[PDB]
């Protein structure tokens, strides 16, 4: 576990020092044919420096002239015999006090590597030949450009995490107000590949812009599903996030135990609140609600359906059934339990849906709804 | 100690 803080030092920062190298006497890999870095490479670089410093204690700072950097940037070109070296794309070193400790060494045969900016691969390696130089060891032709969800907490292990990052209301994917091109889609050909981190506030996984059927889970730790991709986005470990907008496909939005607002998009979409008092939002088509537990929506703190459309959209409780498949009551609840009643407030339009749960003393479970409902839309 | 990137 080595970092700039030496070895075994955990959660402790570091402000560190990074350069572009104009020239060398030798690279300490021993290949040859030193190029400095071109101005895409030094713009793309920073980027992942940021996302970095993004997650983790780290401050970088650029210096220039003779003075020595932690970090260092340089390609080259040949191998130590001096023969052209096409093939091999970038390593680097990490922390230490040995000569060239921390610098990493990038291919500038390779496209990807000389126009980081319009070939991904590129991007990626300098995310990934700076987790090396900080200590750090280890889809459709798109690569991620920020660290990923292992990554993240291996980072934040060594130098703590980042607590100051995107504290305000945050969106991720479509509309987003992050300013970080790897959280951010312009329109519906851009991929995502991110896992994200975000330190406080009421953030929003907006997926909005997609035709694709989605999977968009925002547990902490859990993968999504996103714009016809597979496992593209996660959610870092400590990280909560609140909000999910689903696409024009049929998708699957799944809450956590926090107070999620979800919005399902046109499509036939199944949304699932969770834990917590959730609004839920199905929007055009076929959308389906479901609850998996009482405790999915306790009186105290109750979940609203908030554009229910009658014989259209359904209300799963179906995982009721492991404790006795719950009959329907017209307007009276018996006192056997297991028991769901559609309650019409005429003078607010609200259908209160109660469910009584057998060893209940109390009817504990409501799910408000700004709408009418019929026991034709409850599947029991 | 150095780590190098597939290709
Ligand atoms: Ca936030
Ligand atoms: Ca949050
Ligand atoms: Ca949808
Ligand atoms: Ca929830
Ligand atoms: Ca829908
Ligand atoms: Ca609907
Ligand atoms: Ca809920
Ligand atoms: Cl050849
Ligand atoms: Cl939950
Ligand atoms: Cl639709
Ligand atoms: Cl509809
Ligand atoms: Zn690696
Ligand atoms: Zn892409």
């Amino acid at each position: 576990n080595v970092s700039w803080n030496g070895t075994n030092v955990f959660g402790k920062s570091a402000n560190l020092t990074f350069k572009f190298l104009q020239s060398v006497s030798s690279i300490p890999s021993g290949d040859t044919g030193f190029v400095k870095f071109n101005a895409e490479q030094i713009e793309q670089a920073k980027l992942s420096l940021q996302s970095w410093s993004d997650v983790a204690n780290l401050t970088f700072t650029e210096v220039t002239g003779n003075k020595s950097a932690n970090i260092t940037f340089g390609n080259y070109t040949r191998d130590a015999s001096g023969n052209l070296d096409y093939g091999t794309q970038a390593y680097a070193y990490y922390p230490g006090n040995y000569q060239g400790a921390g610098s990493s060494w990038y291919n500038y045969n390779q496209s990807n590597i000389r126009n980081p900016g319009s070939e991904e691969y590129g991007r990626q390696t300098f995310t990934h030949e700076i987790g090396h130089a900080l200590g750090l060891a280890h889809y459709n032709g798109h690569y991620g450009g920020a660290p990923m969800i292992d990554d993240i907490a291996a980072i934040q292990r060594l130098y703590g995490a980042n607590m100051t990052t995107r504290t305000g209301d945050s969106v991720y994917g479509f509309n987003s107000n992050t300013d970080r091109d790897f959280y951010t889609a312009t329109d519906s050909s851009k991929a995502l590949i991110f896992s994200v981190w975000d330190a406080g506030g009421t953030d929003t996984f907006d997926f909005s812009g997609y035709s694709n059927n989605q999977r968009i889970n925002l547990n902490e730790g859990s993968f999504s599903d996103v714009g016809g991709l597979k496992g593209n986005v996660s959610i870092a470990h400590g990280v909560t996030i609140e909000n999910a907008i689903g696409g024009s496909g049929n998708d699957i939005l799944v809450g956590n135990s926090a107070d999620n607002i979800l919005q399902g998009g046109a499509g036939n979409d199944v949304l699932y609140g969770g834990a917590g008092a959730d609004t839920l939002y199905g929007g055009a088509g076929r959308d389906t609600f479901v609850y998996g537990s009482g405790q999915d929506s306790t009186v105290a703190a109750y979940d609203w359906i908030a554009d229910f459309q009658k014989g259209i959209d359904k209300i799963d409780l179906s995982a009721f059934r492991n404790e006795g498949q719950l009959s329907f009551v017209q307007d009276q609840f018996t006192g056997k339990g297991q028991e769901v009643m559609l309650q019409w407030d005429a003078a607010n339009s609200i259908t209160n849906l109660w469910l009584h749960e057998a060893g209940h003393s109390s009817v504990d479970f409501l799910v408000r709804i700004v709408g009418q409902a019929a026991q034709s839309d409850i599947i029991v | 100690a150095k780590a190098s990137q597939a290709a």
